This record gives structure tokens, sequence and C-alpha cells, in this order.
């Protein structure tokens, strides 16, 4: 069985993702075909379904907002939604839905998901703020985007202990992460710690240093 | 309105279970429950289905079984191939729809079972001059890779605010992983203490923060 | 033998494409001759319907239709809608009336629904009348009988 | 489930009340219903409450229904109130004969 999906894959919010997915062999009218989105964090969302003769069952949840339409001369059918948010950036899979009621009891070979991202702009770059502290001190990149960004440490005369954690894409749809470097403890106050941050795609730079209490 | 666990640990061939906890909405009404199976990155491939019945192609070991309100899965014989991400997936009347859980991490062993590794830091000065405040914890060196954060202040747990990171595989092949509460700069002032407490599989581990 | 003849029932405000994978015909399908009425969308409501069929032939009439009970309660609202969902058969010697049972069962072919059939011969030149709320598998041929024939049960090939 | 090589008896009772009054004293109010189901077999019982002469004394009754479940087979009961339920299931042993005297055994 083949099942592909395609179509805009980055758009920002107030747009209208539209998607469309087909097939082999295994033709309609002997199933239920169905949209079930999944968010890159973690889910698992069942979105809608319709079978050949274009009668539709659509989540209550999402419905004013989904239209689900088939080309069943073309083996294919399309997903139009919505007045979207933020919120729908999700690996939007079709699936082979086996038709049980009027419904889709179970779901066999799912198709292969196409990601849709519908973040908002723009290119932006970093405040950085530093990490009070054997112990441990670090920098704070914070409320940058898009990604990545080089976290150096006394201009890269420092490797080991280093641990750049990764990024976490906050609600504001910016993202943000924290370097982190272990030191023996009576050793402090007695040697500078320069951490330098790069954001190329905003062409950003900073050498920000950190002290102790 | 399912539930199932974030994480469950296992050594190879022995056998373990997964839970699917549902209301009487879903589970309770005589609607039947699948699994499904998603490996890193492929997409899920149909498990058991009418909640004992199993495919072409998949193992026995690979049990399903459902009581009352409740279903579960049985994973006998594990392997590396059985390490994926498991979701249960029925059918909801007073949602008008069907319903999938929130997915289990199955985490084969084949390595150590260190747990974190803790380290919090407070808001910084420079960024409450700004009228900001976020308290930043840390997570590294971990066997398995699924814990579970929880954010108070000296008492009471705190739901907003809070963004947490996915576990990603470390150089030294062991897991990270960070997450980072957003306040208000007297809401930081006005509070005894913060603690950010992480659960790994039976263990929770917290670090402390007061203001000064 | 058996020879069929249409009844002709036309449906509006409803489904009629009801399907079950224990039905298989290349793919999801349902039986033949019958048709699995169903409301419109889940949980929407099953308007009451009267349909008729009167045998113009001179043999008597074979009418066949179905009772579908649910798994539960909940699921012949999914279905047909909530309310009581009652069939009622009627001819000039024939008066009867059925109601779904809806309950749990056991899993038979993996499902644990049911779908139960009765029957009645309509005389030549009578009149079958369905009145229907829902739960109801309605015919679409009714059958005839084409003269004389044995039946016989056996383990053995023909020759 | 019936575990067993050969087919079981399954007994039950539907009770009919008093009245209604009755009926919400034993189980409450709001309609009552029994399902019984089976590969073979699913039924619904509505208990039937109202004024009934006396029978020893009483008015209700407890009226018996019965299946034979076939092997491996299982036996479902969904009750609101109203259901006598059965305790043991009842399997026969062999070959026996019946019969209908009115005089001693010798
Ligand atoms: C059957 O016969 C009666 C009277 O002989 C007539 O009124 C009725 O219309 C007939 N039915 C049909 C289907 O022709």
């Amino acid at each position: 069985l083949q099942l592909q999906e395609w179509g805009a894959g980055l758009l920002k919010p107030s747009e209208t993702l539209s998607l469309t997915c087909a097939v082999y062999g295994g033709s309609f009218s002997g199933y239920y075909w169905s949209w079930i989105r999944q968010p890159p964090g973690k889910g698992l969302e069942w979105i809608g379904e319709i079978n050949h003769s274009g009668g539709t069952n659509y989540n209550p949840s999402l419905k004013s907002r989904v239209t689900i339409s088939v080309d069943t001369s073309n083996n294919q059918f399309s997903l139009k939604l919505s007045s979207v948010t933020a919120a729908d950036t999700a690996v939007y899979y079709c699936a082979r839905g086996v038709w049980e009621g009027s419904g889709s009891d179970n779901f066999d070979y799912w198709g292969q998901g196409t990601l849709v991202t519908v973040s908002s702009a723009s290119t932006k770059g970093p405040s950085v703020f530093p990490l009070a502290p054997t112990a441990a001190l670090g920098c704070l990149v914070k409320d940058y985007f898009p990604e990545p960004v080089t976290v150096s440490w006394n201009s890269g005369a420092l490797t080991s202990g280093v641990h750049t954690f990764p990024a976490v894409l906050q609600s504001s749809g910016l993202y943000s992460l924290s370097s982190v470097v272990t030191v023996p403890s009576s050793s402090l106050g007695t040697q500078t710690y320069i951490c330098n941050v790069n954001h190329k795609p905003s062409n950003t730079k900073v050498d920000k240093k950190v002290e102790p209490k | 309105a399912l539930t199932q666990p974030p994480s469950v640990s296992g050594a190879p061939g022995q056998r373990v279970t997964i839970s699917c906890t549902g209301s009487s909405s879903n589970i309770g009404a005589g609607f039947d429950v699948h699994w499904y199976q998603q490996l890193p990155g492929t997409a899920p491939k149909l498990l058991i289905y009418g909640n004992s019945f199993r495919p072409s192609g998949v193992p026995d070991r690979f049990s399903g079984s459902k009581s009352g309100t409740s279903a579960s899965l049985a994973i006998a014989g594990l392997q590396a191939e059985d390490e994926a991400d498991y979701y249960c997936q029925s059918y909801d009347s007073s949602l008008s729809g069907v319903v999938f859980g929130g997915g289990t991490k199955l985490t084969v062993l084949g390595q150590p079972k260190a747990a974190p590794s803790v380290t919090l830091f407070p808001p910084s000065s420079e960024e409450l001059q700004a009228n900001k405040a976020t308290l930043v914890c840390l997570i590294s060196d971990f066997y398995p890779g699924a814990v579970t954060v929880a954010w108070k202040a000296d008492s009471s747990p705190v739901k907003a605010g809070v963004e947490t990171t996915t576990p990603s595989k470390q150089s030294n092949n062991k897991y990270a992983a960070s997450s980072y509460l957003s306040l208000t700069p007297e809401q930081w002032k006005s509070h005894r203490s913060y603690s950010c407490q992480v659960t790994h599989e039976g263990s929770t581990v917290e670090k402390t923060v007061a203001p000064t | 033998g058996i020879d069929k003849e249409a009844m002709g029932f036309t449906y509006s405000g409803i489904r009629t494409n009801g399907a079950t994978s224990a039905c298989r015909r290349s793919g999801s399908s349902f039986y033949a001759e019958m048709k699995w009425l169903l409301s419109n969308t889940d949980n929407a409501a099953f308007p009451q319907m009267t349909k008729s069929y009167k045998n113009t032939r001179k043999s008597p009439a074979l009418i066949v239709w179905g009772i579908h009970h649910s798994v539960s309660t909940a699921e012949q609202t999914k279905l047909y809608g909530s309310g009581n969902k009652l069939v009622t058969v009627g001819s000039s010697n024939y008066q009867q009336s059925f109601v779904p049972s809806p309950g749990a069962r056991p899993q038979v072919n993996g499902l644990s629904g049911r779908i139960d059939f009765h029957w009645l011969m309509l005389n030549p030149n009578d009149t079958v009348t369905f009145s229907f709320n829902g739960a109801f598998i309605a015919p679409d041929r009714a059958s005839f009988l084409r003269g004389k024939s044995m039946g016989i049960q056996s383990g053995v090939q023909v020759d």
C-alpha cells in the first residue's frame, strides 16, 4: 500500500493549512480515509475522515474549521483547515481507517506524515543573562529565533565541563537554552569565565562574562 | 480522556505491562480499544485491534486485553526492535469521536539505571532589572530517558509558566533535559522558596532556591 | 429457487451506507439485499419513517428485515440518536413490533454487536408497511419462490 | 466463561416488585433493565412492578430465566436492579430418565 501526503509545510498564523494525500490500489469505498495530526511534542489527535461517497465524520472540537474533501477520480483526498493558530504545528498523517459503523474502529497502514510548522516571525536574536553559582555556573540564552546558537567559553579555551543543553520552544514561539560549566569550588573568584554566544541568523554576538555572588 | 503512564522499563526478554485507563464514556461503553506502535521517526503501525486481536506479522509477544473501564497491553520477549512509543486508541461518545492516549515510552534496557543529577539556577539580578524572572532546572546523566518534573513554591505546585524540554541522547550516550519556569519578579520575592522536583522511575530528586 | 425483485425504498434525511469488516467485499461492505440505515452525523436524531411495499405479483412474496442490537446504550445513540428505537411491521395478517436489546456481549468474529433477522410472507396483492425510529436493517429486494425442489444436508460429493 | 468441556446451564431471576414505590425502595428510582448476552443469545428484561394478589402472603414475584452456555463461551449480565444474580452454574452429569408417579419406591 502507498499513502503519500503533501502540501504547504511552512505557514504563519491565520493562514489556511491545505494538505492532500494519495493512494495505491486498495481503492476507496472499502475504507474510511482519515486525517490524524500529532504535535511534535506529544500526543495523537484525530481530526476527521471521509468515505468514497463524500460523507464526512469530523471531530466537533475542530469542526467549523475542518473541511475534508475527496477527489475520487484521482484517488486522493484533501484537508482544508482553518483560520489556523500556532498550536496546530504538527506532523500530519493520513491513514486508512477500517469502516466499522458509521465509523473508523481502528486504523491500519498509516501514511508517513508531513510536518507543518505554524510558528510566527522573525529572526530575532537572544538576550543573555549570567548564572550565579564543587559548583557550576553558566549562561542563559533566552528569547531567540530561529535556531541554532554557538556557546563558546573563554572564546573557545575551555571544553571539558560544558553541557550546552537543547533549546526549548516557548509558548512565545521563541527558543531559549542555557549552557553550564562545572568547576572546582574553592578555585573560584580567582579566574574569569567569558561565554561567547553567537546567533548567525540575526547576526548578533555576545561576550557576556560571569562572576559569583 | 485516556490516561497512559509516561514510561516503562524492562530487561530484554522480561514481560512488561502498559495500562490504558479510561472513563465510562469511552471504554465503559461497548467500544473496543486498539493499540499502535510508533518506532522512532517511523509512523505508527497497527498493533492489537479489537482489544485482543493482532494483525498479520505481529508476534505473539504482544498480547492485548480489556477489563471494565481499562485496557492493557503486554510485551513478553523484549528486543531492541520493540523500543518505541505505544498508544492506545478507542472511541468516546460524550465527545462524539475517536480518542488516543498520551503514549507510553517503552525503554528497553542494555545500560545502567542512573538518575539525575539535577542542578537549579534562580533568576539572575540582571534579568530582575528588566522586570522578568525565569528559574532554570537542569537534568543530565540519567537512564532511561523519561522524567516527570513538577515545580513548587515551598509547598504548592505551579501549573503555568513551565516549559519542559524533550530528552535527547547525550554524548555520554545517556539522556539530558532542561525545564524553565517563568515568573514575575515580586512573585519570586513574595514566597519562602521554590523547588523543581524531578521524578525518574522510582526516585524523586529535588532542588531548592530562596530569594536573597 | 428464488427470484428477487426490488421493493423500491428511497431515503432522505438519513444515511444508508452502514458497513462492517465482517461482510468483507474488497473492503468493508454489508449485506447485498439489505441497507443499514444510520443517522446523518454521530448522535444526530433519527427521524421516524414509514415505507410500504405492494406485492404486485401472483406468487407470495418473502419480506426479510433485520434488527441491530448495539453493544451499549451509548453506541445506539451514536448510530441512530438518543431515544427508544422501535420498528413496527404489519400486513393484512401480520402484526408485530421489534425493539433492539442494546447491552454487553462477548466478541464474535471480534465484534460484540448482533444483527438478527425476521421474515414474513406477504400475500399476493397485499401491502407490507414499515414504521421505524432507527436500529432497522432495511430490505432492498423481496424474494419469490420459483417452483418445486428438494433440500438435503450431506457431507458427500455430488454425482 | 464456561471453562469446561460440556454445555453450562445459566439461570437468573427477575424480581417483579409490588409497586413502583417498592422498586424504588430496593433499587432506587429510574427505569430498570437487565440485559443478558452470549454468542447465541441476547435479550432484555424489564421488571413489571404493579399490584397483583397475594401468594404465600406476598404480592411480589421472582420469575426465573435460563439459557445454555456453550464451552469457551462467555455470558454477560448488565443490571440496574430487580436482578436476582446467580452464584453457581450447573453442568449435566450423564444419562437418566425422569418419571411422574404417586406411589412408593421399592
Ligand atoms: C388488492 O386488492 C384490493 C381490492 O381487491 C385493492 O384495493 C388493492 O389496491 C390491491 N392491492 C394492490 C397492490 O394492487
